Order: C-alpha cells, then structure tokens, then sequence
C-alpha cells in the first residue's frame, strides 16, 4: 500500500507549501518593502529557538473563496514562547490584508477553544483590514461569529489564561476590541493603527480627514489614550516584548498524570504505509497500527477476545499513558459494551484517551436491534460524552453516521481532531449511500444502475474528502500518518495542562 | 385566580401567535363537548363544540359559595360546589352537575385490543390445563398450569372469550412461550 | 408611528399564522388520518390547561429551502408540564417528514442550549425521517452538527437535568440515540420505530427484507430489547405518561433575587406603537419606552445627567427587579464606562440585566480615539461578557457593529435575545456602508452615485432584515413590541431557575 | 427533607387485605403489584418498564406524600430485571428519591445459557448501583431473602437505613428445599424413604435459622413487623430519613 | 378624608429652577431654528434642530417661557453646546 500513501502524502505537503506561501508575491514583496516581517516569519521569531509548532488547520478555506484566502488568511498554532506552550494566532496580512472571511473567523475562535481548554496563553498578531463586507452575514452577528472572539477573550482574562496582544498593522472597526480586551498589548511605532472607525468613516460621518496615523496611531495609544501598554520599534522589538511578557506569566501545572521517560518505538513510522490500505473497503488488522505507535510496541490490550471488532488498551506514547480505543471492524453490541466499561476505567485511572476512527457504522439486522445495539451503542456515547479525562482524536479510515458519534467526532469535544490523508467523513460512506438510494429506486439496468449511482459517489466523495473537511475546520488539520506519533506526542505535553474536573456521568441505558 | 398574577400559572394561553383557547372537555346530561374559551374573565368568548360563540364575564370570588355569569349579556347568579371531579351548579331555576372529562384517543382500539396471549412465566412443564381447548372462559379462569422450580404457576384467562389451548400436559415449555390464546 | 408599527405587526402574525400549520395540506391528513395528533396539537396536549408557551424561533428557516421547510419542520418552546418550566422539542413529522436541515439541527442545539443555561427539563417527541442528505455537510459531521444533540442530551443528564424522549413516528440512523441517550423513552405501540439502520440498509446489505414493525417496533423495544421504558397506546397516552414523568422531577429552585408582587404598567403597551419610530434615522426618547414597559412606571435611573446616550437604571418588571441598559444615542466613552459601571452594581446585587438595543455604534473621530473610545468600550464588554447575572436582550431598532457586542449581542450569550419587526442588524448600517464605499470611490454624479449606492443598500437590507435573522437563529424570535413585557416576563420567570456563579471578571483595562 | 413532600392521600384499601393477597408459603406465587397498589398513596404506581424484566417491579409511588421508588421481586430475577433494576436505581438517585425495597427473591435464573448470557455481570450492576445510591434505602422482607438475591435486593449489608421482615419471611444462604435438594443431589440415588430421612435435618437447621425470630433476636433486622403496619413505619421511616442531607452522586465502574 | 403628604423641601427651589438650558446632543450643524428669537414658547414647541450624523435632532422646549435663541441656520455646533435658551 505503501505507494499510495506516497502519493497522497507528497499532494498533501505540496499543498501545505502552497498554503504556508499565503498571498500573491507582489503583496509579499509590498508587505517586506514596508519594513514588516512577513506573518510567518512573525510567529517563528516569536518562538523558543527550534521550537516545533504544532499548526491548527493550516489548510482552512482551501478550495472555498476561489483559493483567493489561503489558509483563511491566518497562521494558528501552539508553539513554545519562553518556556510555554502558547496558542498564536496571526493575522496574515499578505492574504487580502488580512480581512476576516467566515472561515478566519472560525479558525480564529477554534484557536481560542484551544487555548481555553488547555489553559494556554493566547498571543494574537493583529493585523487585519476588517469582515469580508460581502459576506458580513457569515461573520456577524450569530453566537460563533466575530463578537465572540472577545467574549473569549474576556472570559479567559477571568480564569487568569493571559490575553496578549501585538498591533503590528491595521485594526479596525470591531478588530480594535483585540488589543483593547487584551490584558497587555504592544503596538509598533509608525505602522499600528487601532480605532473604531477608519478615515473613510470619519470622513464620511464628519467630513474630517485624516491618516491612520494621525487617527490612532502607535505613538497616540501610547501617550495619550492609553489603549496600549508598550511601544515597540519593529516587529522584531515587539516579538521580543511578547516573549518578555510571557516570561511573567510563571509555568504551567504538571500533568494530572504520572509521564515516564519515553521509550523509543519498534519500527519506522514509514512502516505505516505499508500495513493501512487507502481502499476502506480492505480490511486490517488495526493492531498493526498501534504496536508501531506506541512506546516500545507494549499494548495492554482490555478484553482482547471479546468484541473484538474494537481494539481497547493501555500503552504509553512518548511516556504519557493512553487509552487507544481503535476500530477493527464494524460496531457490535459487545464492542460498545466494551468502550464504554474501558472509558469508566480511563476516567478513574485519570488516563487520556486515543481514538483511531476507522468506522463504517453499528451491526444491521433485526437481530440485532432486538438486541438493543442501540442501547449499548447509547451507553458508549454516554461514557464519551461525560468523560472527564483529554480525549484525542485521529481519522485514519471511515467516519460514517452514528460510528462518528460513539468514536468521539467533532461534537464530543476531542482536545484535537486530525485526519490521514485516506480519511472520509460523512453522514454515510458513498457506497452506501449509492446502493441504499439504488435499492430504494428499485430493480434497473446496470448501465442505468450507474448512471444513477454516479452522481451519488460524486457527492459523497467530493464532501467527504478530507479537504474538503479541513477546509471548514472540521477537522485540526490533515497529517502524515508517518507523523502521527509525534502529534500525538505534542499533544499529550499539551493536554496535561489543564486541571481534571471530577468523574459525573449521565444515566447510563443499562 | 389561583394564579395570583403568575404569568406562568395564569391560563391565558398567551403565544407568540394565535393565542391557544383554554379548553374544557365537559360531560353533561348526554352532552359531552368541549368548550374553548378566549380572553380574560373580565371579558371573554366562549365557543361550544356542535354549540355558538358566545360573549362571557365571570365572576369569581375566592371562597364563595355563588359565583356569577354574564352570558351574552345575561347575568345569572349560581350556587357552585365542586369536588375533585364533579362541578354542581343551581341558578336560573334550575340544577346540574358537568363532569370534566378526558379526552378520546385519536387512535381507537381494533378488536385485537379484546384479546389476550398467555405465555408462561418460567421454563418448565405444563402439569395441568384447566379448561377445554376453544372453549369459552371468564376472566376467573385458571387456564394452564406450569411447574417450574417447584413452582406451580396457575395462569388465569385475562379476559372473557374463547380460550385455545396450546400445549398438552407433560409438554416442556420456554420463558416466553405462548400457552394459549383468549380472544373476543 | 402607529400605523407602520401595525402594518410590520399584522405581517408579523400572517408569517407565524401560516408557519404554525406546518406543513402542506395532503401531509397533515395522512398524519391524522393514521390516527396522530397533529404536532402543534402534541405539544399543546403536553402542556397544563391554558399554559403560556414561549416559542422558539417560529420563523426558522423562513424564506431558505424555497420555503419548504416550514419552522425548520421543528416546534420549540418553553412550556409549562406538570408545574414545571420545560423545554419541548417536536419534530414535525408534516415537514418533509421531520427531516433535519440544517436549521433544524441548529434549532434543537438552541433549545438543549436554553435547556443547559436555565435548568429545565427537556421533553423531546421524536417523529423524524433522518438527516436531508444533498445537505449532509451542513447536517454532520462539525461541532455544532447532529452529532452535538446526544453530546448535550449526556452532559445535561450528567447535571441532573431530565432527559425525556417520546418515540411518536420513526427515528432512525444517529436519531435513535434521542430515545436511547434519554433518561426515560415512552414509544407509541403500532407507530414509534427506533432502529440504527433501516430497512433500506437491511436490505442493501443483507438481503433481508423487514417492515419498521419488526425491526424496531414499538413492543420489541418494550418487551424485547428494553431501548424504551414505557408503552403508550397512543399519542394522548404518551403525552399522559410524559407528564406522569414530569411529575416526578420535583420542584425548580426558587430565584437568586427577590420576587415582589407584580403591580401593573401605567400604560397600554400599544401606546409603544406610538413612540418608536419605524425610521431608525428618527431620534426619540427611550425612556418613553422603559416607563411603559416597567411595573408601576417605577425606574430609577443611575447616573441620569452622565454620559446621557445610554439610560441605565433599576425597575421591576411582573415583581422581578431588572437593571435596564438601554441605548439613546451614539454611545460615548463616557457612556461605557457608565455600562460597565452599572454592571458591576447588578452583579452584586445579583440583578438581571436587560439590554435594549438600538445601536448605530460608538463616536467616531481624532479626538474620540485619542480620549481612549477603544478602551471604554472594552471595558464595557468586559463586564458584559463576564457578568454572571441572566442577560437578556430585546433588538428595538439598530444593531449594528462593535455597538452590537457592548450591547450583549448573540455573542455575549444572553439567555434569550428577540426583535422587533423594524429592527435591523448587520456589520454597519446600510446607508453608512453605502456612505462609506460611496466615499472611497470619490466624486461621482448623484445618478451615478445613487446606481452606486442601491447595489449595497439592497445586500444590507436583505441580510439584516429581522426575517433573515430569525431564519438563521441569530435571535430566539420576531415579537410583536406590544409583547415585549409579557415576553421579559415570562423569561424572568425561567432565568431565575438556575443558580449564579461567583463574580469573576477579566481585567478591565482601566 | 431533600425531596418534595405532598400532602399525604389515603391508601385505597384497608392494610389487612394484605393478609388475602400474600401467600405465607413461599412456594405459592402470586403478583406483587398486589401489595403495592395497596401499600401506597391513592393507589398511584408509575410502574417503569413494566413489560420488561417483568420479575422485577420498578416505579414511583407516595407513601404519606413522600416519594418512592419501589423495587420489588415478582419472581426469579433474569439479567433483564437486573439491568432495570440498575437503570431505575440511576433514576432515582438523580431525583433525589427513596428507595423501597420488597424482597421476595430465589436467587438468579441458573443454566448454561444464562451464565452465557452475562448474569453474573448484570447483577454486579444492579449491586454497585444498590451500594453506591446516595439516596435512603429502606428494605422489608416480605417472603423469601436468599443468597445472592438478598445482596442484589439491598439486605442488611448494603446499609438500608432501616430493614424489617414480615412474620412470614425466611432469610438464609439458600432456601431449605434448595439445600435439601442440593445435597440430596450429592447424594445421588437412593430410596425416597432415604432420601427424606436425609433431607429432614437440612430442612430442620435452615428453618430454625432462617426463621424471622432468629434474625430479629440477632439484630439482623431491626424488627418483625405486622404486615397490615408496613404503609406506617415506612412512613414513619421515610420522615426520619429525610433528615440527612444527600451526598453527591458517584458510583463504582459498571461492569457494561 | 385625609391624606399622607410628602415633606416639604428644606430649600425652597431658586428662580432659575423654571429655566431650561437646550444642549446640542451631537456635533452637527443647525439646519432649522423653529421660532423667532425671543418669543414666548409653549413646552414641546421645537426651537432648533441640528442635524448630526445624518440624523435630524429637533429639540424642544421642555417649559414655557422667552425663547433666546443662540446660533444661526449653518451654524456648526459642537456637543453641549448651548443651542437656545427658555426662560421662565
Ligand atoms: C453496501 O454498502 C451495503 C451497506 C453496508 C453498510 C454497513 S452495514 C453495517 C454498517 N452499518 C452502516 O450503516 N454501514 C455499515
Ligand atoms: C453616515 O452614515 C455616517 C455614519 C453615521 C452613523 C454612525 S457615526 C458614528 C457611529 N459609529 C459607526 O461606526 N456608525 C455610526
Ligand atoms: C429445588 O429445590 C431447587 C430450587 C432452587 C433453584 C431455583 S433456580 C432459579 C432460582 N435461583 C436460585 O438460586 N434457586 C432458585
């Protein structure tokens, strides 16, 4: 299989060297001309030295907006700022200058979850011309639209999770509420501008003009109206004062967990290539992945002869022990039975969970019904829902229906969401959702069979790829399956961070 | 009155919309219909189901024994007692009692309703039948006798009708296992 | 004004008189003819005699779907059953079968949302065909997708809040895990069918052919495989039980706040048709709306004389005490630092807060933003995000802006906000868009300005149109203004249910 | 109290029918429901999942305005009367309502196909929801109280805030007839002259231990009652045992 | 009958307490002034309007009295600036 994935991995990497470009060279070249840093350029500066970064949904809007908002025009991500994970957030300026369509809105507030959840310092970069006027509907006024970016921010002042801000550019109209409801902001001398309402709204409501730099300029904030609390000379200058600040903030809690030191793994990361098919339709042992995952291949497995369709265990990666609950096959009664006692286990030994979807959907049949797979497959959903301890996801396969919701999907709130590049996502896989509507149109010819079930596939192939589902931040990014562990592995560090609530579970459908 | 102003315990009935009518289900005499009523006590309208739409004040006092209602502009005074069902009421010369009453199901029973499967509570054997197969049986009737775990469960017909008999004395049977058939 | 407020109200009712009777004619007699009630005569037979019912969103999905899908095909509200505030969620099973698009997934997050934030049980009766699959995207996978609905029913049921399902019609794929993750699931004998896959899918994949009768009927889920709890035998029978069940939750807390006897406006609320102008351009006086809505006319306003364009002060509305904000103007600096200060009081004095918004946004110029404009803002927002009071908003005429979120728009979480019909809400108002893009592309005749201008002044007036609004969720519903009292009323009644939090703020950048 | 308390209605019945419907020999069956529609307030009986499990009952009642859960036996219990059991016991405990248990319980259903089916997990779960409800318990023996059964039925070491037995009831290991079969089974063949003069000493120590004087004289309840007064000293109880205030809810891993 | 009054105040009210001070609620410019200067005017006669943002504020007078009026049709106008004011 190994030279499938080859293949899906090298589109994979050429686009994320196409994404991490962002705007047109002639508006790089405008943007460096000015004396600024470019916005990638920004956040490595900001960095410890050779920090890795773990970068959210770096393919956000590809393929929406006529590919003209590359990576939505934002870098998020967590990296390693004076000794802390920090979640960044940065304005791309060179992407339409850094104007907000939906989607940068949306990574913008994913950004903020993030940091929420694991109690991380928020640094924003702002430099940003504004909402996409034209689709102003999509980015104001609902609950998840631009104004809750600082409810966020508030609501994270309160906790004590440090809102640090950079003006490094434009910040106009609803934006200047990002350095304002920052707990302390820096802003560069001669190219931050903050205000409320721009020289073409002072113009057109007072007839007045004036620059950005008379209106609001960094000199102005400042000294005199205090909307800022340092003056930096460049951007360099304010990166060194971000860092600065974040040396005060003190270190984060230790793990709620004991970490062991890491033990290397038995194989090359490469090897899994070789042993997952792209086809879903081939069945595999998944074993094959999680012995080449995990820390010196040891994998307790739980109820190893009994519904065996799932894969649950204890393992250590990179010394952080994980439970890994991963699909083998289609979901069982017995297998949600065993899911669910396995996450009580988790819950009580304070263990984060692993999920490795690669699910077509529950067991069919009125056999099966009879035997209340829906009240097991509820009791699994129960547990995933109510467990306390971080849960991590990864889409290696299938995610289809209900198989997505007892796998802890989206909705469950895993600390972090990826898929491979094999991945599918939707409703029901698009097989089976060609040979259901087939057999609902009934009897037809086989070149009428499919004509029919062609633009079903279609559909269902061009929804479910998983751009499509990184595109709209369904997902934290597409990775390398090679790179599995080593995401895992961050993430982990990065989990730990937050204090755990105590067990509480709703009514379980015995 | 009940209410004390509570908007929430007030049965106005208030909606977004279309206000809901506040909707009594009464049985009197040989009349049972609804009754939806509209507004305030001050002043309202009432419309009676097969009846008019009529224009209603009401009267209450907290604790009275009389109670007054002025029906499209005839007041009349009645002694009222209630208990928890029935409303007696006496005015205009003469007497009465409505009973408020449930509602009908919107679905009505078919004849299956009037029938009735035995099954038998345990695994065991079947020790006695007590009653000739299709015959007729009231509802006192020990049908089928099971003996399981030194048990014996005597399983008495449901309901009046012909009782068919499934199983022979000496037969082992299953939990679950149909022992006979009573119908209409 | 009078007249215009008449002719937007008698449109109102039309809308919500022809949205109430679901759908298409044929549909409602095969719903009755097989012996149903109809869905709004379900939730009307669930509530005490003569119980007001607060809906939700009666207009969703209003002018989408070519106006296919009446209400979203869902009705949502709060009721009372049994002595208690509850929320009802229904399917309309007259609406494309109950299917679920995607207003309707977003619907019922709304209403578990309400649910959440005000403690009340949750009745939902069950009557769906699935997810409406050319939209599957849109229906699944993210996080505010179907999935969402079971991750809300476990964590709800997780606080104790009661979960309660009816099984009337079919509910099939991810929806059987509405009656399964339910505390307690009532199924109507001969018609609620609960299965994971359906006969379709039996049949797709093995060949197998069976009725929804012996799949998941309503005496194999009663007697067989225990998935529901009670066996009704009709639709008034599992009304009766779920208000049986009901019966059992005991009573709700009683209010943070003290509760006197409710004593009468001094005014018919009709004579608000009389005060506020349809115009947004017309100035008036709020205050001749807060002394018609408040008992008594009572309201004592805090700092009356200072920062003028926004009126601030204590009533009490049907008993309860309220701290009204209210805009009466251009919002100064002064102005928000008078909110913020106005918060802080009701936070101690664990007072609801009511928001009345009519904001075109703050002052613009030089020396505004030079005095700090930004920073008054932010700490208005601060203290609007971070109160612990219920919030509640009511959009009288303009919504517009950073003005918006100082006045605790959707993104601040008010535990309900509602319009007027003549209000407007978008980015900016659509004559200062208008003005301002005008403005940009310079001198131009005023034919050739005007044919600029009425592109943009139709895009904001259709996008922020309040219809467009309720369609989509951002508000909890359209009101008569005439309503406007009994509607904060009845709210009153429901926020107090759930206890307050501590006060905790962000750092208010002083 | 931590519930709601209501006025308290009468029952429908006088307490002596008790007397009618209950058998005092064990080997009778007849239908608990009997008891319990006339031990509570009106008559009134939720009854949840009344047609599954149907040896267990489970549902809500008043007993003097105080609300309960009632758990009864009505028969061996299978796996599905303890999984409801089990779910009704998570009902309860997050409404905040008493638990009434009525036991007249065998023991478990026995066979290949049952211990197959998980049994012994289904009752581990009715047990850990049994000792880890926060709510009170209050336990009357009512007949038979053996083995296993007891311990799935919140006997005296489950800490029912109070337990009493009716005169009738018998509380043992196992049931005489039980044992005496058992062991005659050991035995294997022999005449039923024999057999009898075997079991006759069996029968003999476990209807004097297992007899309610036996254990009200060892405090293994807190007394013999007459039937007709159990609506009033449940009532009686159910006022004491509002009294303390709940902890929270948690329970032990359920074994799914 | 009999009815309780509230207490008189400590301080009787000065002569100003009748006057009225009319303030420009925006900066704008004066586009209308609704009666001659120094008329007598009735409560709720407009005496200015200024228009500020697109908008028209035509302030009232809230009291009887000699209306003086402070500003010219054109004139720009700052906040609170006085715009007319009606003496008792
Ligand atoms: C061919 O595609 C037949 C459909 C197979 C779908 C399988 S069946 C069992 C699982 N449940 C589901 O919904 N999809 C899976
Ligand atoms: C003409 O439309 C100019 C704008 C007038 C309305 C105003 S100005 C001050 C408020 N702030 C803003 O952004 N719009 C509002
Ligand atoms: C006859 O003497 C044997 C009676 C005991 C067996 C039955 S089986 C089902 C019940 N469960 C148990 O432990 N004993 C009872």
């Amino acid at each position: 299989h190994r030279d499938e994935h080859l293949a899906l991995v090298a589109e994979l990497r050429s686009k994320l060297a196409a994404a991490a470009l962002g705007g047109p060279e002639r508006a790089r070249e405008r943007h460096v001309g000015r004396g600024k840093l470019l916005p990638r350029d920004r956040v490595d500066g900001l960095l410890d030295p050779g920090s890795p970064f773990l970068e959210l949904a770096p393919l956000a809007a590809g393929g929406m907006y006529d590919d003209e908002c590359p990576g939505a025009g934002m870098i998020a991500g967590i990296g390693r700022v004076s000794g802390r994970e920090c979640v960044i957030v940065a304005n791309d300026a060179t992407v339409k200058g850094g104007t907000y369509y939906p989607i940068t809105v949306k990574k913008h507030l994913r950004a903020q979850e993030i940091a929420l959840q694991n109690k991380l310092p928020c640094i924003y970069l702002v430099d940003s011309g504004g909402a996409f006027l034209p689709r102003q509907d999509e980015v104001f006024p609902d609950r998840d639209h631009f104004g809750r970016i600082f409810y966020n921010q508030a609501t994270m002042s309160a906790q004590g999770i440090a809102q640090i801000a950079a003006v490094l550019g434009s910040c106009t109209a609803g934006g200047a509420y990002v350095p304002a409801m920052s707990d302390e902001a820096v802003i560069v001398r001669n190219q931050g501008t903050i205000f409320l309402g721009g020289p073409p709204l002072v113009k057109a409501a007072t007839g007045e003009v004036v620059t950005a730099e008379e209106l609001g300029g960094g000199d102005l904030h400042s000294k005199t109206s205090g909307v800022t609390d340092h003056l930096a000379h460049d951007d360099r200058d304010a990166l060194r004062i971000v860092r600065n600040i974040v040396a005060t903030l003190g270190p984060a809690e230790p793990p709620p967990w004991q970490v062991l030191p890491a033990v290397d793994p038995i194989a090359d990361q490469t090897e899994l290539y070789d042993v997952v098919p792209v086809d879903a339709r081939v069945p595999y042992d998944v074993h094959e992945v999680i012995t080449r995952i995990v820390d010196g291949g040891e994998f307790g497995e739980f109820k190893a002869e009994y519904g065996t369709t799932l894969v649950t265990g204890f393992a250590r990666i990179h010394g952080h022990p994980v439970g890994i609950i991963a699909n083998n096959g289609v979901l069982f009664g017995e297998s949600a039975v065993k899911g669910a006692h396995f996450i009580e286990l988790c819950d009580k030994r304070k263990t984060p969970l692993l999920f490795l979807q690669n699910i077509s959907g529950f067991m069919v049949g009125r056999d099966y019904e009879a035997g209340g797979i829906a009240k097991h497959g509820a009791k699994m959903v129960t547990a995933v829902a109510c467990a306390r301890v971080p849960k991590l996801t990864v889409v290696i396969g299938g995610s289809y229906g209900a198989g997505n919701y007892s796998m802890c999907g989206r909705a469950y709130s895993p600390r972090f969401l990826w898929m491979w590049p094999n991945a599918r996502i939707s409703v029901m896989g698009g097989e089976q959702a060609a040979s259901v509507l087939a057999t609902v149109r009934g009897e037809m010819t086989d070149a009428e069979a499919e004509e029919f079930k062609a633009p079903i596939r279609e559909q269902y192939e061009h929804q479910g790829n998983p751009y499509y589902s990184t595109a709209r931040l369904w997902d934290d990014g597409v990775i390398d399956p090679a790179d599995t562990r080593t995401v895992v592995g961050l993430a982990l560090s990065v989990v730990g961070q937050a204090p755990l609530e105590p067990v509480s579970y709703g009514v379980f459908r015995m | 009155s009940a209410a004390g102003g509570d908007l929430w315990r007030v049965p106005s009935g208030w909606r977004v919309g279309e206000w809901a009518p506040a909707t009594f289900r009464l049985h009197a005499g040989d009349r049972t219909d609804h009754v939806y009523i509209t507004g305030n006590p001050e002043r309202a309208s009432a419309a009676v189901e097969h009846g008019d739409t009529h224009t209603v004040s009401a009267d209450f006092t907290p604790g009275s024994d009389t109670f007054a209602v002025t029906l499209d502009g005839l007041r009349t005074d009645y002694r009222v007692a209630v208990t928890d069902s029935q409303i007696w009421l006496s005015g205009g010369g003469r007497t009465w009692s409505v009973q408020k009453v449930r509602e009908e199901p919107v679905r009505p029973d078919d004849a299956h309703s009037g029938d009735a499967e035995l099954v038998s509570p345990m695994p065991g054997s079947v020790v006695a039948v007590g009653v000739p197969d299709g015959s007729d049986v009231t509802a006192g009737t020990v049908v089928v006798t099971v003996e399981a775990m030194k048990m014996e469960h005597a399983l008495t017909a449901p309901v009046d009708g012909v009782a068919k008999i499934l199983v022979a004395v000496g037969d082992q049977v299953k939990v679950g296992q149909p022992l006979a058939r009573i119908t209409a």
